[PDB]
């Protein structure tokens, strides 16, 4: 078995990210990290659905997802920047 | 066909052995905002990249509507890079 | 064996990221994660994309966490769909089929992806290059200071 | 790259020459679409006039508002006369035209 | 003193005049 | 307090229309979107009273 | 070749304009000649100029709507329902840009990114109603997000703005992550993205045999990323704090356009994943919390921003009553109370918008405006009871249609539950009315005139309102059509 | 298969002399340059004074500044040092003479170099000294802004090949060389290798084995850059395009042969020209390299689409 | 007017000129050349 | 100015020409004469009148 294998190490990435969002409440810098690791762990599912099933669909999305994850990230890091500046503090 | 990366691993090894080897050879005996502006446009610009490295390649069986694509998606981010020139961000 | 090693230092790493009082050492791991993740995707024979895993991920993600952690403060903070195989494969190993029609010309992964990256899916295309168009113009708006 | 013309939706009036050109449905602008295109290029070019004095920038705010206004009711009296050629629209004219070609 | 001298401010007086006409072409005509 | 008085009341039209429009532009501030540009919009001194009038003499 | 763009000419002639919007801005904003113009307000007209040129060049072509279909097939899908939703999307895009002129003059707002971003924006959205697969869903889900979320801090030197950014952020990230991983787990268990495939292949095994752990897993997580974007409870971690610290022309978009977008994704997701009626118990428990939480909390509100918010949250739980009943006549119930709770809402954050040039911030700030402005006063109440769903407004039929839709099904609960949360929602909706007209404050706050925009758009909506139960019969002819084309 | 440790000890070892014999080559190359000569007592030619210089940074009695977390410090010389040498790997030498013949392989280049900011960046902070700190900032910033570059440059010359096996993009050469038609490119991606490398104008800048490593990352970065300007341009292992008499000389001697010449371009353009600086590096490789690189794509992909010369 | 306009850009911003002029070539050769080839 | 200047200038601005002048120069001097000399064994030239050790 590989398929159940690469499945839970995926599952296990995105508990990973969840707990990291709710425990890091205070940290903003963390709740960024969770949510790349979130997004990881989905593109991770997608191209080893794609390789199991055998279809194309799984790769071009997970292309795709890479666009949309980097530039969450660009926007996170702008705004935590504008954020700190304000109040002073995190 | 991906037989090829087990010579990479264990060069990696090595690299690793004689690294350490070289370590214990003489054991013997403010901020700035601009920083951030460079890495958002290099993340920008390295996507950009990536999307040519399949296109590229497969340029031989696309014709003159994979290349037309390619030619929208640069023109989309020619106008953003545009934007960041007259905007001052990438001066110093 | 491989996937087993590979999978338990990726889990022990996200952890370490989770869990972390410096967060240099956050992103570190964060690193660290996507290096077995790369490998990880080696494994199912995608090499294009554990290779733009390391562009990405660790070349342009990671390196701007890096740069905003460092320069600013380094404050402190199963049986239903697919029932699995049990191992028996000393018979299955010798029931192999092997078609060679599928092998005369085969296509690499980037050819493959790029056939149909472009020509049948462009407005997709055309969409992620909207949102990095939307990120270029928001990181500037957010943080810009001249003089 | 293969490609399909036919849509989900029949036309339900006489379609004469199913996929046009480009050139040739540029050729079949009427007056009507040729008004419809003056009407949309001079609005723009009003509202560009007008909204740019505040600023200090009338020239400027009347050519943008122009090209805003000229790729509008140029694809719109496009969107018209391949309607129309195509079958979607009442093409009294076209049909009489091409008839007698 | 029998001259508008502004040539932006002309050409939106001409557009606006164009625009009218050709609206009130598109009510009549169609 | 009368020379102010005396300046205003006896400017042209052409002065008259060039001081509101000033006035009409320099009524409101925006000190992020200037920051932004790296520019600093300055009151004109046609716009600025002599500090000899002020309750205090505020020189800023 | 060109003739299969012409269904997409909407769409470029808006991409289009953006673009030369961008340019044109960035070119005269950093200018030398012209003394650095605030060009806010150019770029604004220019852009809702563009948006009504757009408007005409998609409702003019409708049936151009359908053509070249089979080529862009797997890309998105277009009919009778996305060419209705895509129009009323324009006309509430065009109304908020209309509100927001006032904000760049008498606040100083010289940023023009702000009308680019709120186009490509508009794209997102115009591209979310067309799409037809869960690649091109998730694509304009995300466009869309990135746009509200930088707009959302766009007052930088403001506490709230950024705080306000950072939340929404956190939370529309987290809900598409989710919303990703049933999208994957779908997609693994079924092989296939889009809808007609998706729904031929689930269409025939409603759990009659056994019960599929991921296509259940994958549709629950889908649900629950949904329920996040609408913001129903309890899937409103910050929503009031969003809604209050963003600003208020920002706050007016997000709180119409967004969701009609994001309902006509969970119409074209209800035709197909009906999967043994588990989207219809999750929205029947999200219904009711929701209308329970935001009647029980919009009253212990004093400011106008944060009850504005509780009810949104309130009216998202009315509307998803129409979701709990799967039927021609709920669906027309719920596109009905969507047009009527998106005119009111602009309604109200007009009305607000034109308080905001004196900083309102209190519900008791506006005291004595039945005295100052006794017309803007009276538009208000009407607003409010109309939220509240007096019989003579427009309000009451949108929530009378649902309940007629809820007691068809033979849900009794909900009808109960409606009932006592519309008469707590009446209560603290006269209450306002008691503020302006019945009290008499010692201090009173003086409110500067409006503008020419919002004074037409509110007696626009203000004769729409009191004047919709005599001729409401356009509205449900277009909702039963719309309504129906959902499958034919 | 307990070989490949023979072949990666091959390949290792004598690149690190190769290294070491390129420092002292660029030290005699300038010398001659100014009218002077090089190292000269040590050896009969000098050739002895990489090893005297080896001897004397091992036996320093050196002290650790272990004023830091010591992990970090320690392993950013590592790190570097890994990622300048895995990229020989996939490198072809001859037809037949590459240790990992990936098919992936101008990807997997791209890669190690986008990976080689981070040595750089943990040997600056984990110094204490703030201005060191700010140093490897700008330099990380520089590498990447020219990084961008180099990968445009990479597309240009994978238009015209149609693989990313760095053997095969050799093979492509075998009618004429790509770096004739492509001159402005090959003067780009020379001019970008010397830009991320920190060296020539572009060049703004503890002790023992640290800094002894990454001096050798460097210099083997200067001699991989060299490498792959003479792959990509200049035909690889492939002899002179004309006179076919002088086939007797191996392949391996001709890529030995360009590589030398590049590398005395490296040492001649340092020797030749003034330092820029870092206001002017970050607009020029933004501002001159970026469009001329896109701009440079865009006429190679239009000009093979057009007369259907594409692979 | 064109003529000078251009002349000062071009002047003054000689890499950028360059830039826009191969890759208005190289967007020229495959719209109106192509085509042209396309008959032959 | 003249579109010949402008040309002629912006041609030496994109090929570098004013520094291939100056690699020419260093490389010319590359092929010369050394002019160092082997102190332990040749000695620089003096004068009788060197102030050096009393
Ligand atoms: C008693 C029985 C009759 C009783 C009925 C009488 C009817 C009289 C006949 C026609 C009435 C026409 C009504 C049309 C009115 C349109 C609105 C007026 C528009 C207008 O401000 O003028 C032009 C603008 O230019 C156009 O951008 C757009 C302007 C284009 C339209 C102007 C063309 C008008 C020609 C009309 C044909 C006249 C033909 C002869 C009519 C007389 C008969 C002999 C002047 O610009 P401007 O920069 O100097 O100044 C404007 C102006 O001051 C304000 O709009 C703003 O405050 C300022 O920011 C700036 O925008
Ligand atoms: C800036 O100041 C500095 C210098 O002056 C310029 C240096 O030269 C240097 C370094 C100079 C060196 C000669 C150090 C390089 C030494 C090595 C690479 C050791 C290599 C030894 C081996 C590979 C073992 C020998 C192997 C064989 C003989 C097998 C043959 C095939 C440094 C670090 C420096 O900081
Ligand atoms: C063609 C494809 C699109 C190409 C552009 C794409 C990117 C969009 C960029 C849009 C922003 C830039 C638009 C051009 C800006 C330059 C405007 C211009 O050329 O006119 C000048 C000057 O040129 C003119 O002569 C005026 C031209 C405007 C009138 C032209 C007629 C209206 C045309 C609109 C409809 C046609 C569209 C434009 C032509 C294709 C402005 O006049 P002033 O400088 O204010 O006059 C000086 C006198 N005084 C200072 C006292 C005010
Ligand atoms: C539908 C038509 C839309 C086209 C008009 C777009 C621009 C409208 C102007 C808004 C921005 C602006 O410039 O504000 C000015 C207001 O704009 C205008 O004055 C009118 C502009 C033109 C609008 C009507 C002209 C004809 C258009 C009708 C359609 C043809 C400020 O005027 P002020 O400084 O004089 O304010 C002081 C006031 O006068 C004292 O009482
Ligand atoms: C066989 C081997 C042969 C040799 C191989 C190696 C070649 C390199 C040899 C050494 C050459 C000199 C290296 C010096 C290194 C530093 C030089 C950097 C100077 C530089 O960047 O110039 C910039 C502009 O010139 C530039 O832009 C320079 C890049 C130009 C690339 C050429 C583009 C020409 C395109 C013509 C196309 C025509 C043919 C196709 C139709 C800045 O200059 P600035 O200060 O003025 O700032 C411009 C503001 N506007």
């Amino acid at each position: 078995m590989d398929l159940i294998k690469y499945f839970t190490f995926s599952m296990i990435i995105f508990i990973l990210g969840i707990w990291g969002i709710l425990l890091n409440r205070r940290n903003i810098l963390i709740m960024l990290m969770s949510i790349e690791l979130m997004l990881l762990a989905v593109n991770l599912n997608f191209l080893v659905f794609s390789v199991s099933l055998d279809d194309m669909m799984g790769q071009v999305f997970a292309l795709l997802v890479l666009t949309v994850a980097a530039a969450e990230s660009a926007i996170g890091l702008a705004i935590f920047v504008i954020t700190f500046r304000v109040r002073g503090t995190i | 066909m991906m037989l090829e990366f087990a010579p990479i691993f264990i060069y990696l090894v090595i690299s690793l052995l004689v690294s350490l080897i070289l370590l214990g050879v003489p054991f013997l005996f403010r901020f700035d905002i601009r920083f951030y502006l460079v890495s958002i446009l290099f993340l920008i610009f390295d996507l950009e990249v990536t999307f040519f490295f399949p296109w590229a390649v497969s340029l031989n069986k696309i014709d003159l509507f994979g290349f037309w694509s390619m030619m929208a998606f640069l023109f989309i981010l020619t106008i953003g890079f545009l934007y960041e020139w007259k905007r001052g961000a990438l001066d110093w | 064996m491989i996937l087993s090693v590979l999978s338990s230092l990726a889990l022990v790493s996200g952890l370490m990221v989770v869990r972390a009082k410096n967060p240099v050492h956050s992103v570190l791991f964060f690193i660290l994660v996507f290096c077995d993740t790369s490998g990880l995707l080696l494994l199912l024979g995608l090499d294009f994309f554990a290779m733009i895993f390391l562009v990405v991920y660790i070349g342009a993600i990671a390196v701007l966490f890096l740069f905003v952690v460092m320069m600013f403060h380094i404050q402190i903070a199963l049986d239903n769909e697919s029932i699995p195989l049990l191992p028996t494969q000393r018979n299955t190993t010798s029931l192999r089929y092997t078609v060679y029609a599928g092998k005369v010309r085969s296509w690499t992964n980037l050819e493959t992806l790029g056939n149909l990256l472009y020509t049948y899916y462009f407005v997709w295309f055309l969409v992620s290059s909207l949102i990095l168009l939307v990120a270029m113009i928001g990181a500037i708006v957010l943080t810009m200071h001249r003089t | 790259m293969n490609t399909d013309i036919t849509a989900l939706e029949k036309a339900q009036y006489p379609v004469v020459d199913r996929n046009p050109a480009f050139t040739k449905v540029v050729g079949n602008f009427s007056t009507l679409d040729y008004l419809r295109f003056s009407t949309i290029t001079g609005i723009s070019v009003t509202v560009g006039y007008l909204s740019g004095i505040k600023p200090g920038i009338k020239g400027p705010s009347m050519v943008t508002g122009g090209l805003i206004g000229l790729m509008g009711g140029f694809m719109y009296a496009y969107q018209n006369s391949a309607g129309r050629l195509m079958g979607f629209f009442p093409n009294d004219g076209e049909v009489a035209s091409y008839q007698k070609r | 003193p029998k001259v508008s001298e502004d040539k932006n401010r002309n050409y939106a007086v001409v557009a606006g005049v164009v625009a009218i006409v050709g609206s009130i072409g598109w009510y009549l005509k169609a | 307090l009368a020379q102010i008085h005396a300046s205003e009341n006896s400017k042209s039209f052409e002065q008259i229309e060039v001081e509101r429009a000033l006035r009409k532009k320099y009524a409101r501030k925006d000190e992020d979107y200037d920051s932004m540009l790296g520019i600093t919009r300055e009151t004109p001194p046609e716009l600025i009273l002599p500090d000899n009038v002020l309750p205090g003499g505020k020189p800023v | 070749m060109f003739n299969l763009f012409l269904a997409v000419f909407p769409e470029i002639f808006i991409i289009n304009a953006t673009f030369i919007l961008l340019i044109h801005g960035v070119v005269f904003s950093t200018s030398k000649k012209y003394d650095y113009p605030p060009l806010a307000s150019n770029v604004g007209w220019l852009g809702l100029l563009s948006v009504l040129i757009t408007l005409l060049l998609l409702a003019a072509g409708a049936p151009l709507l359908t053509i070249a279909h089979l080529f862009w097939n797997n890309l998105f899908r277009r009919d009778n329902f996305t060419y209705f939703c895509q129009i009323f999307l324009l006309l509430s895009t065009a109304g908020t840009i209309s509100m927001c002129f006032d904000f760049f003059d008498q606040e100083r707002f010289d940023a023009f990114e702000f009308i680019v971003l709120i186009l490509l924006s508009t794209c997102g959205m115009l591209f979310m109603i067309s799409a037809y697969d869960l690649i091109a869903m998730y694509l304009a889900i995300e466009l869309q997000s990135l746009c509200f979320y930088v707009i959302a801090a766009s007052k930088r030197k403001s506490e709230f703005s950024t705080e306000a950014g950072l939340k929404y952020l956190i939370l529309g990230a987290f809900s598409s992550g989710i919303l990703l991983f049933g999208c994957s787990m779908i997609y693994g268990s079924t092989g296939a993205t889009h809808f007609d495939q998706l729904a031929k292949i689930l269409t025939g095994y409603e759990i009659t045999g056994a019960r599929s752990s991921g296509i259940f897993m994958g549709i629950l997580f889908i649900a629950v990323g949904f329920l996040f974007k609408i913001t129903a409870v309890p899937f409103h971690m910050w929503a009031p704090d969003i809604y209050e610290g963003s600003p208020t022309p920002v706050t007016a978009f997000l709180s119409i356009a967004p969701k009609i977008s994001i309902f006509a994704n969970i119409l074209r997701v209800f035709i197909y994943g009906s999967y043994g009626a588990t989207l219809q118990q999750i929205f029947f428990f999200c219904s009711i919390a929701s209308m329970i939480l935001g009647a029980l909390a919009a009253m212990a509100q004093t400011k106008v921003k944060r009850l504005l918010a509780y009810s949104s949250i309130g009216h998202v739980g009315y509307i998803c009553i129409g979701f709990s009943c799967g039927t021609i006549e709920g669906i027309q119930s719920l596109l009905i109370g969507i047009f009527i709770y998106a005119l009111m809402t602009m309604d109200a954050f007009a009305i607000v918008l034109a308080l905001r040039q004196t900083r309102v911030k209190y519900i008791a700030d506006l005291g004595a405006l039945a005295k100052t402005n006794p017309i803007l006063a009276i538009t208000f109440s009407i607003t409010m009871f109309s939220y509240a769903g007096i019989p003579p407004l427009a309000g009451f039929c949108s929530k009378f249609y649902l309940f007629f839709a809820a007691l068809g099904c033979g849900a009794y609960f909900l009808a109960l539950v409606g009932v006592v949360t519309s008469v707590i929602g009446c209560f603290y909706y006269i209450r306002l009315v008691k503020r302006m007209f019945f009290d008499t404050p010692r201090t009173w706050i003086l409110y500067e005139p409006m503008d020419r925009n919002k004074s037409l758009l509110l007696a626009m909506t203000s004769f729409f309102i009191t004047l919709f139960l005599l001729y409401p019969s356009p509205l449900f002819s277009v909702t039963h059509q719309m309504a129906l084309s959902l499958y034919l | 298969y307990i070989a490949v440790p023979a072949e990666i000890l091959g390949i290792i070892l004598p690149l690190l002399l190769g290294v070491a014999f390129l420092v002292l080559a660029e030290r005699k190359v300038m010398a001659f340059v100014q009218r002077r000569k090089g190292p000269d007592v040590v050896g009969s030619f000098g050739l002895l004074q990489p090893l005297a210089d080896g001897l004397k940074l091992i036996l320093k009695e050196p002290i650790s500044p272990s004023s830091a977390n010591f992990f970090l410090f320690r392993m950013a010389p590592v790190a570097t040092f890994m990622l300048s040498l895995v990229a020989w790997a996939v490198v072809p030498f001859d037809y037949g003479m590459v240790l990992s013949d990936l098919n992936i392989g101008l990807l997997y280049l791209f890669a190690i170099s986008s990976l080689g900011v981070y040595g750089i960046i943990i040997a600056g902070r984990s110094s204490n000294s703030k201005y060191a700190f700010l140093g490897a900032l700008r330099s990380a910033a520089q590498m990447v802004s020219y990084e961008v570059s180099i990968g445009l440059i990479l597309i240009t010359v994978l238009i015209c090949v149609g693989s990313c096996n760095l053997s095969e993009i050799v093979m492509a050469q075998k009618q004429i060389w790509f770096g004739i038609p492509l001159f402005p490119v090959l003067v780009m991606f020379f001019i970008s290798c010397l830009a991320e490398t920190n060296r020539a104008p572009f060049d703004l800048p503890y002790s023992s084995m640290g800094f002894a490593l990454f001096f050798l990352g460097e210099y083997a970065n200067m001699i991989l850059m060299s490498g792959l300007c003479t792959l990509f341009f200049l035909g690889g292992w492939l002899p002179i395009l004309d006179l076919p008499i002088f086939k007797k000389i191996p392949g391996s001697i001709w890529f030995s042969i360009k590589v030398l010449f590049f590398l005395f371009l490296y040492i001649w353009v340092r020797a030749a020209f003034p330092r820029y600086r870092y206001d002017q590096l970050m607009g020029l490789g933004w501002k001159v390299f970026l469009p001329l690189s896109l701009a440079w794509v865009v006429s190679v992909s239009g000009l093979l689409v057009t007369f259907q010369w594409l692979p | 007017p064109v003529m000078e306009k251009l002349r000062m850009f071009v002047a003054q911003e000689p890499v950028v000129a360059a830039s826009c002029l191969i890759g208005g070539v190289g967007l020229f050769l495959p719209a109106v050349v192509r085509p042209i080839l396309d008959s032959l | 100015k003249d579109w010949n200047t402008v040309f002629e200038r912006s041609i030496n601005t994109l090929f570098l020409t004013e520094m291939v002048r100056g690699l020419s120069l260093t490389l010319k001097y590359f092929f010369d004469p050394k002019v160092t000399i082997n102190y332990p064994f040749e000695k620089g030239p003096l004068s009788p009148r060197f102030r050096g050790e009393h």
